[PDB]
């Protein structure tokens, strides 16, 4: 039950992982979660605002 | 353990109507109470009890 | 998975779930939605930590004892039993009959004792732990030939390493161990009561293999039991009173519970 | 296999169980409901508290003695100061509801007596003085039962109520009160009495402070009797649950 | 294990010291009385005392029964 | 009362009134001395947390 | 059409009928049976008396008074001198059996009180003196009930038993004895109590003279109470039937 | 001869195990047995009792 | 992958990306090529080190404390909390609610204390660390029976080995931990403010198992937290002021920022 | 935790020492006042001081509340 994942590499390879314990709080940190969604804190308006259009008309 | 954040509430009993008996019956009675858990009950974080103690090895 | 609440509304009928007879010996199986209006609550709770295994499968100090590298006490002995301590004894005696393998751990430590001896440089100490099953020869001295351990299990251990650890299976002549025995080992009914040979697990001996130094040192061994692969039968009421002896269930009479100020007091007095 | 004597009623966070019940009387055959779109006149959206308002409220207890004439309670007034039912009628101009009334009185086999429990619509009563009209304080007791009299009341320029029991305060025969929804508490057979009343009015809703749609009367037709050594204190308890209650006309709290 | 390791004999006085040996016990057997008499490999009443009778025939008299690894004691108040 | 069987008895009688109290205690299953020594309470005192509904039976 | 209150139990040449029974409690859900081939260890052929041993034996009666703490009986000891059950355990080295225990106590409606009837496995008890162990005579009464104490017993170099009722002689809470198979005799509702116990041991059979597998305890949680002029002498009777009894190891009679 | 099992995880992953010794008393504890049957200690009556029905009739 | 620049040329139109209304509460999303001519620049940069995990998942000293093998202080105790230190507290309080497992490490060290005792030869020291969950019995002395650790987790460790390390899951009764609590634990609103029981994680106890030597020694334990498997909600403004207490947010008023010489000065004064 | 652990009482003088116990706290309860009175298992105003009132009725007066592992103090300037 081995997991093969990709390593952090430069721009312009794999590693193997096996879990030994039974609790899942014993596992290693999730360092490869690169999900973003800034539209909650930024631009949180009810009506959408187009960039080229005047904010108030 | 005792905690005011996780307070549980209060359980009380009152006389809706009086106890009524005929002549030659005892007007004093007793009631008994039993406590059991429902099918949604569960516990967590196993720890040592504050109920048993020891000062020397039992022989 | 623990049960989930079912949603209910108002009722007016001859169905009476709240009324019963406790004289039957039966615990009522009423849900909250039998006596009130309830919403639907999916429950994701799990009773995983309440299993007999998780409840019992932790290491516990059951005994500790000392010996010296010089003087009268050169070696230690102890008849294996979990009734000497309070905590594991009380957990185990939730049941009448148990059946488990054992995991055994030792913590051995040494301390230098006060003396007037001078120029003391100490070498590393190795310890021997020997288990004798019930019936075998026992060591009358530190240098006794029985330490040859031809058949008896032995564990040699040098100070500074990991604690020694071994696995012991279920050794009872009977099908299950017994926490309680209402009877005598004599058919006449004379002799000691509550004593039998079902849970006899042999004796433990401990010594220094070398003396190490020209000055006095004292070692202590602490023994740890961990029950594994557990089975248990017949639940029993928890021990209300303080244990007094290791061999029997003797006790001192104690109040059913703590006392408050009155029957309507919401605090503990 | 069960007994028709044992019944359980559950409403909101409350539940009542009786092991000795005659049955349930249902109004005029009509179970309470909410007002429909084709019967309404007021146009704002109503509020429906449900579990918060529709639930059992238990009032004070009265003592049944060997010479007691009887007691009465205006339903809207009885619960006017009790919980969120009271708060909701305080902040609103119009209300609408039905009821479940449960009367309770237990005693041993030796104890004898019979009570009539009746829900009377528009129980308009008369003053002892013919020119005057009965005072509000005399007609209504919010947290206390109102008592009938056995002897006739004296008329001397006062605003009292002719609380004669054999005239039921309404100048009518008391034995003819059976047309109205009713049940009998007979100590040898019965333990409790239950009536489910629907909303009864000539208008779709009404203000609940200046009008009492229904009145609960408990009247002993056979007196209470026991031989010496039996319990002498016998109470009667009344428990009432509003049903399908709705409110319109939100404004500042108060009645003026 | 000695039977009734605490008792008071009020009165020839017979002091009982009947004992039992655990399967674990295998060391040499040694019996001692205190206040007087010692048995090693007042008068003992049983010729076969090894079988399990350490009783003697005559303050507090203590019977000590020692077979490694087991050790048992019994205190008797003779009045 | 604790050193007797009277701790388990809840007394009731015939009153010249109605609406008086019979008993009261808080919802503290493992901490209150009313519950802490019951079979549920003994089990609870091995765990830090608890969850679920409870059943009180009166006879 | 019948009543769940009326039950009849027939065993051997005996039959018990009760018109007021709560129901039957069955051990741990396990009806008694005989030992199977894949669970045995002893190799000789067993004896099964059946009707001769499996039948109801009725013991002496005890009197329930207003201050009675309670009584206990070791099941194997209770029937050790009774009929062919006693003879068969006298001539054999190993035995195996279950039980049906029926407790009986009647009284009128006025009489009040409640008894707990419980079958406790391995009811190992403690001596008043901490160093000593309880004497056989103190622990066992073959033809007589053993009585609990209300006050604590004094420890003075004796072999008595700490028969404190609120500790059940086992140094545990008495209210927690409900885990064990049990039924309640409540004088207003109940008349008798019945438990069917299977064979419970860590070994397939056992010698029946040096080991008592189960103990019967009867403990009044609510005292007995009656007004003057009612019957003052109220007995309790215990009736026990062995079930699926088998014996191995035939030799000269006696226990030594 | 590797065994792949599921780890304890929250609501709302696998681990691998191999046995090294020959005795089976040397194995790890069975912590995932979630079997329940409370009807022995509770409700142990000969005739079944329905909730809505009177206990005695 | 971070965004890539788009190439643009000259413009003359009624499109006005540079003009907006900040009163709306909306951050403008203008690229550089909205107000100047730009070339095409593929961008290979990655925001991998700015994830909440990488930002929080490093070990941090949160507390350290001492005990001796002789004298009044024989054992140490500490209520687990990350508010005693400044650095991890300030990083964690970027958010209102967090949810994480913990990785726990210990660094235990010993030092010989000055004395006139002679001929001192010391044996190796073993230490015991015990975690008591909130509600359980606590040790009144070094030899207290509670050190039996029948159920409480314990870690034995001998000087010279690797540091001990264990994993602790999310233990909150609430769905998420709380860094801030605007309220009281009393419905009356009296009592201490900002205090609740959501983030209570129990106490830690530490002792010498053996004394080792005839002369005095003093040990120190340092505790390290590492958050794992992190979730966080509601971003909060960073702590401008110097922390004063562990239990509350009290502070001393401080300037919004540093001061320069004038509004056109390009240096820091 | 003691409520308002710093205050000045200017004036019978009532010195408040109301406290709270953490779930972790489980050790024996000890209360001490300083300048005078000690409570272990000037006059205290509350019979049920264990519940959480360590107030007393009469420089700087210090209230020390100790339940292992928690330790709290309160300083009051009586003028």
């Amino acid at each position: 039950g081995a997991q093969v994942s990709t390593q952090k590499t430069g721009a312009h390879i794999h590693y193997t992982n096996i879990n030994y314990y039974k609790d899942a709080a014993s596992n290693s940190a999730n360092r490869q979660d690169f999900t973003q969604d800034p539209g909650k804190f930024t631009e949180p308006v009810k009506d959408i605002m187009i960039k080229s259009l005047p904010a108030l008309n | 353990t005792s905690d005011e954040y996780t307070a549980g509430g209060f359980i009380t009993c009152w006389y809706q109507t009086n106890i009524v008996v005929p002549a030659d019956a005892q007007s004093s009675c007793y009631i008994m109470c039993f406590v059991s858990a429902c099918n949604d009950f569960s516990v967590r974080l196993l720890k040592d009890t504050p109920f048993i103690s020891q000062q020397n090895f039992f022989q | 998975r623990v049960a989930d609440t079912v949603g209910t509304g108002p009722t007016n009928s001859e169905a009476i779930p709240a009324l019963t007879a406790a004289e039957t010996g039966h615990t009522s199986q009423v849900v909250p939605g039998d006596t009130m209006q309830t919403r639907h609550v999916k429950n994701y709770h799990s009773r995983s930590e309440s299993t007999i295994e998780n409840f019992l499968c932790r290491s516990a100090c059951v005994y500790f004892t000392e010996y010296e590298n010089s003087g009268a006490k050169r070696y230690a002995e102890w008849v294996l039993t979990p009734r000497q301590a309070a905590q594991l004894r009380r957990k185990l005696e939730f049941f009448t009959y148990v059946r488990f393998d054992l995991e055994l751990t030792f913590v051995i430590t040494s301390t230098q004792q006060p003396s007037t001896t001078q120029n003391q440089d100490a070498q590393i100490l190795t310890h021997q732990i020997m288990y004798v099953p019930p019936g075998g020869p026992v060591p009358d001295k530190v240098d006794s030939y029985v330490w040859q351990t031809s058949t008896n299990p032995s564990v040699f251990w040098t100070e500074g390493n990991a604690p020694p650890r071994m696995s012991i299976p279920f050794l009872s002549i009977g099908n299950a161990y017994s926490n309680f025995y209402d009877g005598w080992s004599e058919f006449s009914r004379n002799g000691v009561y509550g004593i039998n040979t079902l849970n006899n697990m042999g004796t433990l001996y401990a010594r220094h293999v070398n003396a190490g130094s020209t000055g006095p040192i004292k070692s202590t061994i602490r023994i740890y039991f961990k029950p594994k692969h557990v089975k248990a039968w017949i639940p029993r009421p928890p021990r209300l009173c303080q244990y007094e002896k290791a061999k029997n269930v003797n006790f001192q009479p104690s109040g059913v519970t703590t006392t408050r100020q009155s029957i309507t007091t919401m605090t503990n007095t | 296999g069960y007994s028709d004597r044992a019944r359980s009623i559950t409403l909101g966070n409350s539940t009542i169980t009786t092991q000795e019940c005659a049955n349930v009387v249902v109004g005029y055959g009509v179970w309470p409901d909410y007002l429909k779109d084709s019967e309404a006149t007021a146009e704002d959206q109503p509020t429906q508290p449900d579990v918060a308002t529709c639930r059992f409220y238990t009032l004070d207890s009265v003592q049944w003695q060997k010479t007691s004439p009887g007691w009465w309670w205006k339903l809207p007034d009885a619960l006017s100061n009790l919980g969120l039912f009271g708060q909701n009628m305080q902040y609103h101009y119009l209300g609408r509801t039905g009821y479940t009334v449960h009367v309770q009185c237990n005693a041993s086999k030796f104890h004898q007596g019979c009570l009539l429990v009746v829900c009377v619509p528009e129980a308009e009563m008369g003053c002892a003085t013919l020119d005057n009209t009965p005072s509000s304080a005399e007609l209504l007791g919010g947290d206390s039962a109102k008592e009938f009299a056995d002897k006739p009341v004296a008329s001397g320029s006062n605003k009292l109520v002719q609380r004669v029991v054999y005239n039921a305060g309404m100048g009518v025969g008391v034995g003819n009160l059976t047309i109205f929804p009713h049940q009998w508490i007979n100590l040898r057979t019965n333990n409790s009495a239950t009536i489910v009343m629907p909303y009864t009015n000539s208008v779709p809703m009404d203000n609940m402070f200046r009008h009492n749609n229904v009145t609960l009367m408990v009247i002993p037709f056979v007196p209470l009797d026991y031989c010496p050594g039996s319990t002498t204190y016998v109470p009667i308890t009344v428990t009432i649950a509003p049903m399908c209650a709705e409110y319109n006309g939100l404004r500042l709290a108060g009645h003026q | 294990s000695i039977t009734t390791p605490e008792e008071m004999i009020e009165k020839t006085a017979y002091l009982p010291c009947k004992f039992t040996l655990s399967p674990e016990d295998q060391g040499p057997l040694d019996i001692e009385w205190l206040i007087i008499i010692l048995y090693s490999g007042v008068h003992f009443t049983s010729n076969d005392l090894k079988s399990g009778d350490a009783s003697i025939n005559v303050g507090t008299y203590q019977c000590k029964v020692k077979k490694a690894p087991g050790v048992a004691n019994k205190k008797i108040h003779l009045v | 009362k604790v050193n007797s069987m009277e701790a388990y008895q809840i007394p009731v009688r015939s009153n010249e009134g109605s609406g008086t109290q019979v008993f009261g205690f808080p919802l503290q299953p493992g901490y209150s001395s009313v519950f802490s020594r019951t079979l549920l309470g003994e089990i609870l005192n091995y765990y830090t947390h608890w969850s679920g509904s409870i059943k009180l039976t009166f006879m």
